[PDB]
């Protein structure tokens, strides 16, 4: 051991073993002593997950545990502090699972493979990075982190309009964690004390008009990287032209930072504007909802409408949030974890089956599940995990924003009702589009233009394997719950006792 | 309730050594009816 | 009793069914799809397990043994607590043994039915997990798993709908129905999560009482009760297709024969009354909610017998038929019948599963002479003559449209005629519509008896493309079946007699429980012989044609054919409206906020293309800036 | 815009200015009330 230290191995371990990438020999120039080294590297990373987690992470501690906390720099206060709390470890276990499939996702490619697998293990090692660091400007720093990985992730592989989707993305999540590091230097240089630190950050009393302006500026910096539906449009090009294992870690895990820091540094930190701010959260999470699905429905092409769907299943998070109970709260958790893992198994099957059809407009791919029946099944099962099917993990966490939204009385009783019949329209409204892009791309006679052209071949058992690998926490966490909220339940009811002194 | 922890513990071996092993059953993108290099275009 | 603590596995063994032979149709595929008869075998063995563990619990339900209930912690938080786990009631061990029942009886059906079929084992895995989610739907003692099971059955309903996905009607359908169906738990999901909000319990009887401790309290005024009820009952309106959710049902006959007899006549399709059953201690306080509920029944019921004549297809009039009854079950459920409501019930889903039967073997019969098209071998005008080479087809349908039509001592008189006494002593204006549509029914169900199974064959004249020229018969798997759910097409029917009714001391509602009968008996067997003997003179002895008569009322008969016009007005306000509002959405989307994003990234680009002209290659220009730079400053340094 | 006019999607003047203009105002007003009402309506 409890004395070693864990989550600097973490998150150190896959960029110093990224650092050996170009020195692996490879003669045939194809790249697969570089992809198993680097699946090695990510098996072996989240076996050290694993390890931490089910020895030295307490399930029944809401404080920080794991805790490691080294000087960088003691003239600014730069500390490498890391830690393991409720809101942090699913997400560092989702991000050791989803990366490692990912990894596995990601054997296809041949175009540069040194370069491609040194950036996913570069990603690796720092997507826990943000969700590990206790310290504001380490939280700057690994949020920064994926600026070139996604860059050059987005611009060498993957779409025809890859690079102004990576010129795009790159431009607005610079600009946004802009005020990441504005609203840190803010509230860290509030009152005689410099602490970088962000149990003391969270610690300290702001006054209000101190805190709407943190707020607006941590808004504005986890509204881009959460996809909230004015600061959303670099995510349908960012996402509608990358590839599988790319868009599978793109919003599978990077999604869910900036919703984890949602709680961590809005909730936890400024819960005097989170009571201020809350009904637009509440609003903002139900256009997230409703206009994503609309425009997951009007999307011809297959990529934008898994990325506007993907926009449209963090509403709930949204609401979840900004719903001042232990329930609402919970489900945001379980929704961050679970449209993680639909998420992904939804974007490594529309890479297969983009790999085999070479098209994504639905208006070619006609009877493509006549030819592919393993990826037409496996589509199926989890289109049907997105449309919050129950005994499967979209369900639960939906309805327990529900509840916990609609029982939270610190709210009005019109503004429930409304609130709670708006944000179950996406309810019809997630069949639609997920049925309608089902009955073009796989169902009906076979389409003797397309398959003229391309070898329309089944899945590879691999594929069936990241696709079972997927469905099997999905199932088992919409089958029993507590396998999950077990893991949050203690420091979310930290959270929320915590958030809830300031209301009425 | 039941604990997260031995489950994980008892499921996480068995995804390492499928994970290795189903790294080694593919059999499109190794061969010739794949033309392409992994990337999206 | 080790039999009621394990009742869990009553839902969970068919599911281990879809576990294992889905698992190997996944992984070994090459294997499991050649392993027909041995995963019909494991799938039949398991229900089989599953259909002895319900009469064992039924008939322990029958003598006594007072409602067993097994309560788990599902989803936990500071002070909410979803709960789940099964209950054995009445109610729910009687639909355990009809699900289970039903559920094995069409297995063995379609053993001989999906026999030249290549998806024989995906079928039986389907139908496993069907039987599994509905087995947890009958037992589910929360709201909130009559939301679960129940959202997990409307999934293998799509999933069985678009069974065969080389065709499209059938992939129109199986999006329709889940679409439709969905239309239906928006509502369920809304009044739910209302009914946790307002009484907090997710408890059947704890909102039938907590809700009177409200509203005769100051809290919750009566018409927020009344929109709650409304919003459930939506649910079960999608579920057993009522008035405006009906349209999903007859598409959903787009699918296979065994399901449409399972999961779209018998099972499935009367949930939504049992969830009306179940919420029952929420429904009886409001009677506006029970108003409407019976008046929703009523209007379905006429609109669906009504539909149901002018039907040339042999499935898509029988799915207008169970609409009708499942119309007369509402209606019946909502003047305050629990039992005749659940009576009928009973009584339906063994004649309505039977009838499906024998349009499946007729069907299957039919395709082995005019081919495999399905608009040819299940339309009623190329039958005929079915009855002298299909004669236990054409026994076991004979019965059952008999059943349904209320004439004889058949199970389906009872049923009928206690809705009917039950509407009457509450609302005699509804009581004469449906009795009408029940000599409608009666004249539709023999219209389709007589254009089936009496004349000859008389078949389309110009193509067969491709056992032939001659009806056989459907082998022993097929015909089996039917005469098993002969038995209580006749026989259960004097279980729910009034006298002597052991159905309503069974199957009472919860909480505080002759000179007329033979008069409303005369009156529904009257109307249904009046129906058939129309039925007999128009199509079995002539000179009132169908033709002369469809051209006297030939608005209503054009009408009436175009099952009232509803999808296409659903194909004008609410397809193309959508179709409509999401391109407009995504065209706002691209447009709008990406104008505003790229127009921030070109009005930054235009100042730096028109900001490196004041660096124009002059030096002395240079100079000249550097020198009114010092002016400037000066002079801006200096106030 | 052209890319969004194809197949089911298919209407004619829906990415004319004017249309985006009229849909941009509607859906974008109505984003505006929803939030004004939730500050409004909503307490804390
Ligand atoms: C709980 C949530 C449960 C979600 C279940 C969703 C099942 C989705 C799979 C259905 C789509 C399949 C498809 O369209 O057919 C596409 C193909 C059709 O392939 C069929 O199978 C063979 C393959 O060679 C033959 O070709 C058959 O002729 C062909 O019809 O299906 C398959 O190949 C796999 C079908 C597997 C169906 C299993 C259903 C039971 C699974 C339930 C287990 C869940 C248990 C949870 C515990
Ligand atoms: C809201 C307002 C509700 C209005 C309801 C509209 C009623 C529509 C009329 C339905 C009747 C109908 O169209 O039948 C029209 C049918 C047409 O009959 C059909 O005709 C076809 C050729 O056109 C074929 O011959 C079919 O076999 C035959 O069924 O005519 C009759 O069968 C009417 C007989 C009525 C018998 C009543 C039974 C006694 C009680
Ligand atoms: C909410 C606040 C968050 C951010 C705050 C800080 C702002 C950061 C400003 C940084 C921009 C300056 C860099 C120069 C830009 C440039 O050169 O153009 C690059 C491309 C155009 O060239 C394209 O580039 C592509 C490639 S390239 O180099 O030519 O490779 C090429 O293929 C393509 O044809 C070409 O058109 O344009 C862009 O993609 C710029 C996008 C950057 C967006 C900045 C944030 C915008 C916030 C808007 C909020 C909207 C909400 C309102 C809704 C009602
Ligand atoms: C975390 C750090 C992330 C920084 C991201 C910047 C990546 C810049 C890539 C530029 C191109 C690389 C040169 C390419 C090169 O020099 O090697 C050449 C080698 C070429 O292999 P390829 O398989 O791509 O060759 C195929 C091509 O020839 C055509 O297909 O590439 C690599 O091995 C991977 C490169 C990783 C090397 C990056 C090291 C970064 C160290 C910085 C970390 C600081 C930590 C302290
Ligand atoms: C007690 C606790 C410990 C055990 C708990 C776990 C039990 C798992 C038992 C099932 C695994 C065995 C699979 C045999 C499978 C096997 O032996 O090979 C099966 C087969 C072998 O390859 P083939 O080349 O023969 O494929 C057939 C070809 O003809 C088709 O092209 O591969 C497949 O077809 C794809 C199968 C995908 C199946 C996915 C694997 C199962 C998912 C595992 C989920 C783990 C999730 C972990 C999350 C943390
Ligand atoms: C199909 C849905 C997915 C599967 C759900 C069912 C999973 C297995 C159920 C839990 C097995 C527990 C094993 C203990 C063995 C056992 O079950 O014995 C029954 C058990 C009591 O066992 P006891 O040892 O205390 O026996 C009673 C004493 O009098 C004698 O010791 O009751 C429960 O634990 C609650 C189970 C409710 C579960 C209902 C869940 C809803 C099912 C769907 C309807
Ligand atoms: C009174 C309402 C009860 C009748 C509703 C029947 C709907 C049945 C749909 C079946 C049609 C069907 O399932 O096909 C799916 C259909 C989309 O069509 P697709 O392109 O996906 O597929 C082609 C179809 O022709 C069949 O597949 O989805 C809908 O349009 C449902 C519309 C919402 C459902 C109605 C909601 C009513 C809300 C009222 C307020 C309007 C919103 C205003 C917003 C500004
Ligand atoms: C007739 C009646 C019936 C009923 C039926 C039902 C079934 C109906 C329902 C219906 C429902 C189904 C309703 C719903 C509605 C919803 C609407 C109301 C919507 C709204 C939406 C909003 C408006 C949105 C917004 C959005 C857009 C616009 C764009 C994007 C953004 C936003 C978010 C803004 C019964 C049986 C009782 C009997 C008697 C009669
Ligand atoms: C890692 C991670 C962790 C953990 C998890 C675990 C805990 C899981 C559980 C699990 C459980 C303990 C299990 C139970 C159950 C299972 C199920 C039961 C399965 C099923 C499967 C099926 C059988 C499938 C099938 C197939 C597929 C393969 C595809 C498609 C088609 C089909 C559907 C046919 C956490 C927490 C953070 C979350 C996230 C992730
Ligand atoms: C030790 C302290 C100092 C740390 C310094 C950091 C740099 C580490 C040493 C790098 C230099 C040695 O670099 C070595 O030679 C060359 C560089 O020409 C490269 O060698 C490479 O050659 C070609 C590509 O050019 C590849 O096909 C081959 O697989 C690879 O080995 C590798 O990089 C490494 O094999």
């Amino acid at each position: 051991m409890s004395t070693f230290p864990w989550l600097t191995t973490i998150i150190l371990f896959p960029i110093v073993a990224a650092l050996a990438i170009p020195f692996i020999p490879d003669p045939t120039g194809k790249g697969r002593p570089i992809r198993w080294y680097a699946l090695a590297v990510g098996l072996i990373d989240f076996a050290l997950i694993v390890y931490a987690f089910t020895n030295f992470y307490d399930l029944n501690t809401p404080g920080m545990q794991l805790w490691e906390s080294y000087d960088w720099i003691p003239e600014i206060g730069l500390r490498w502090s890391v830690g393991a709390d409720g809101l942090s470890m699913p997400l560092i276990l989702l991000t050791g699972f989803i990366t490692t499939l990912a990894i596995l996702a990601a054997w296809p490619v041949t175009l540069k493979p040194r370069l491609f697998y040194f950036l996913m293990l570069a990603m690796y090692g720092g997507q826990i990075a943000v969700f590990a660091v206790q310290d504001m400007l380490v939280f700057f720093l690994a949020w920064e982190l994926e600026l070139i990985p996604v860059y050059l992730l987005l611009a060498i592989w993957g779409g025809h309009k890859r690079q102004y989707a990576a010129t795009k993305f790159i431009l607005y999540t610079a600009g946004s964690s802009l005020f990441i590091l504005v609203a840190g230097l803010a509230m860290a240089f509030y009152g005689d004390t410099v602490s970088f630190d962000m149990q003391t950050l969270a610690a300290k009393d702001y006054a209000l008009g101190f805190q709407l302006l943190v707020y607006a500026g941590f808004l504005v910096a986890y509204g881009v990287k959460l996809p909230i539906v004015p600061l959303h449009t670099w995510l349908p090009d960012a996402h509608g032209e990358a590839t599988a294992p790319v868009h599978m870690l793109l919003a599978g895990i990077l999604l869910k930072m900036g919703g984890y820091a949602l709680i961590r540094m809005n909730v936890d930190m400024l819960p005097a504007a989170h009571a201020k701010f809350a009904p637009v959260l509440v609003i903002l999470g139900v256009v997230n909802i409703i206009y994503a699905a609309l425009t997951s429905y009007a999307q011809r092409n297959l990529k934008r409408k898994i990325a506007y769907s993907s926009i449209s299943h963090i509403g709930f998070v949204l609401i979840g949030i900004a719903s001042f109970t232990n329930l609402g709260m919970s489900g945001a958790v379980l929704q961050m974890v679970s449209h993680g893992l639909i998420g992904a198994s939804l974007f490594f099957l529309v890479g297969a089956t983009y790999d085999r059809t070479h098209t994504l407009i639905l208006e070619e791919m006609g009877g493509v599940g006549q030819k592919m029946k393993k990826i037409f099944a496996m589509f199926t099962a989890c289109s049907l995990a997105s449309l919050a099917l129950p005994g499967m993990s979209g369900f639960v966490a939906e309805l327990m924003v529900f509840i916990g939204f609609a029982t939270s009385d610190a709210y009005s009783l019109p503004f429930r009702v409304i609130v709670v019949f708006l944000a179950a329209v996406g309810v019809i409204l997630t069949p639609i589009y997920l049925l309608s892009m089902l009955r073009e791309i796989f169902y009906g006679p076979e389409n003797k233009e397309l398959v003229e052209h391309e070898a329309l071949v089944d899945a590879e058992p691999r594929e069936v394997f990241i696709i079972a690998c997927l469905l099997v926490p999905i199932i088992g966490i919409g089958l029993y719950p507590k396998l999950l909220t077990q893991i949050y339940d203690a420091t979310t009811g930290q959270v929320i006792a915590r958030a809830r002194e300031v209301l009425p | 309730v039941i604990s997260v922890k031995p489950i994980l513990l008892a499921m996480t071996p068995v995804f390492i050594l499928l994970c290795l092993f189903f790294g080694t059953r593919n059999g499109f993108y190794d061969t010739d009816q794949y033309h392409g290099n992994g990337s999206a275009h | 009793e080790p039999l009621y603590q394990y009742a869990w596995l009553i839902p969970v063994l068919p599911l281990l069914g879809a576990l294992i032979v889905g698992f190997g149709l996944i992984a070994f595929s090459e294997t499991t799809s050649k392993l027909r008869r041995p995963s019909a075998i494991f799938i039949m063995a398991l229900m089989a397990i599953a259909m002895g563990h319900s009469l064992t619990l039924f008939w322990s339900q029958v003598q006594g043994h007072l409602p067993y209930t097994q309560m788990i912690e599902w989803a936990a938080a500071g002070n909410l607590h979803i709960a789940m786990g099964y209950v054995i009631d009445p109610l729910a061990a009687l639909m355990l043994v009809i699900v289970t029942t039903v559920a094995f009886l069409v297995m063995l059906y379609s053993d001989g039915y999906m026999a030249h079929d290549p998806g024989y084992v995906r079928f039986f895995a389907y139908l496993s997990l069907f039987g599994s989610s509905m087995l947890g739907l009958v037992v589910s003692p929360n709201l909130v798993q009559v939301y679960i099971f129940w959202e997990l059955v409307g999934m293998c309903s799509y999933l069985l709908i678009g069974f065969w996905y080389d065709r499209k009607s059938a992939a129109e359908a199986a999006q329709k129905a889940f679409v439709t169906n969905r239309v239906g738990d928006f509502g369920l999901l809304l009044g739910m999560v209302g009914l946790f909000w307002a009484t907090g319990t997710f408890d059947f009887a704890g909102m039938g009482d907590r809700l009177t401790e409200l509203v005769n309290t100051g809290l919750l005024s009566p018409s927020l009760a009344a929109i709650l009820a409304i919003l459930v009952f939506l649910g079960p309106v999608a579920k057993s297709a009522q008035f405006p959710l009906h349209v999903w049902l007859p598409d959903a006959m787009e699918g296979p024969t065994p399901i449409s007899a399972l999961i779209h006549a018998a099972t499935m399709v009367a949930a939504g009354v049992f969830l009306i059953a179940r919420m029952f201690p929420v429904f009886e306080q409001l009677p506006q909610v029970m108003t409407t509920i019976a008046w929703t029944g009523a209007f379905t019921a006429f609109m669906g017998a009504t539909i149901a004549i002018t039907q040339n297809d042999i499935k898509k009039s029988l799915a207008y038929s169970t609409i009708s009854q499942l119309g007369y079950m509402v209606m019946g459920m909502g003047v305050g019948a629990y039992s005749a409501g659940l009576f009928h019930l009973m009584t339906h889903a063994y004649f309505k599963a039977m009838l499906f039967l024998g349009s499946g073997s007729v069907i299957h019969s039919m395709e082995g002479v005019v081919g495999h098209n399905p608009d040819l071998a299940q339309d009623m005008r190329y039958m005929g003559g079915l009855r002298k080479y299909m004669p236990i087809t054409g026994a076991t349908f004979l019965v059952g449209c008999l059943a349904i039509s209320g004439v004889p001592p058949f199970a389906g008189f009872w049923s009928k005629d206690e809705i009917l006494g039950a509407v009457f002593h509450a609302n005699p204006a509804m009581w004469l519509l449906t009795w009408l549509t029940a000599g409608l029914t009666a004249f539709y169900m023999f219209r389709m008896y007589f254009m089936t199974f009496e004349g000859k064959f008389r078949n389309v004249p110009p193509e067969r493309q491709e056992h032939a020229a001659v009806p056989h018969e459907s082998p022993w798997t097929m015909t089996l079946p039917l005469v098993v759910l002969a038995i209580p097409s006749t026989l259960i029917g004097f279980v729910g007699t009034p006298f002597n009714n052991l159905f309503e001391v069974f199957i009472h509602a919860p909480g505080e429980e002759l000179t007329e009968f033979l008069i409303l008996g005369g009156s529904s067997v009257g109307i249904g012989l009046m129906g058939i003997t129309v039925a007999y003179l128009m199509y079995l002895k002539g000179t009132p044609s169908p033709q002369a008569i469809a051209k006297a009322i030939q608005p209503l008969y054009q009408f009436s054919l175009h099952k009232w016009y509803f999808d296409e007005l659903y194909e004008a306000v609410f397809i193309k409206g959508c179709r409509r509002l999401a391109r407009q959405v995504l065209e706002v989307d691209y447009n709008v906020v990406d104008g505003v994003v790229n127009l921030t990234g070109f009005v930054t680009m235009v100042t730096g293309e028109g900001l490196k002209y004041l660096q124009n290659g002059r030096a002395q220009f240079y100079a000249l800036i550097v020198l009114l730079a010092v002016l400037g400053f000066v002079i801006f340094s200096v106030q | 815009a052209t890319d969004f006019n194809r197949g089911i999607m298919k209407f004619d003047g829906a990415d004319s200015p004017a249309m985006i203009a009229i849909s941009a105002v509607l859906i974008l007003g109505f984003i505006a009330a929803l939030i004004w009402w939730a500050l409004h309506t909503a307490y804390a």
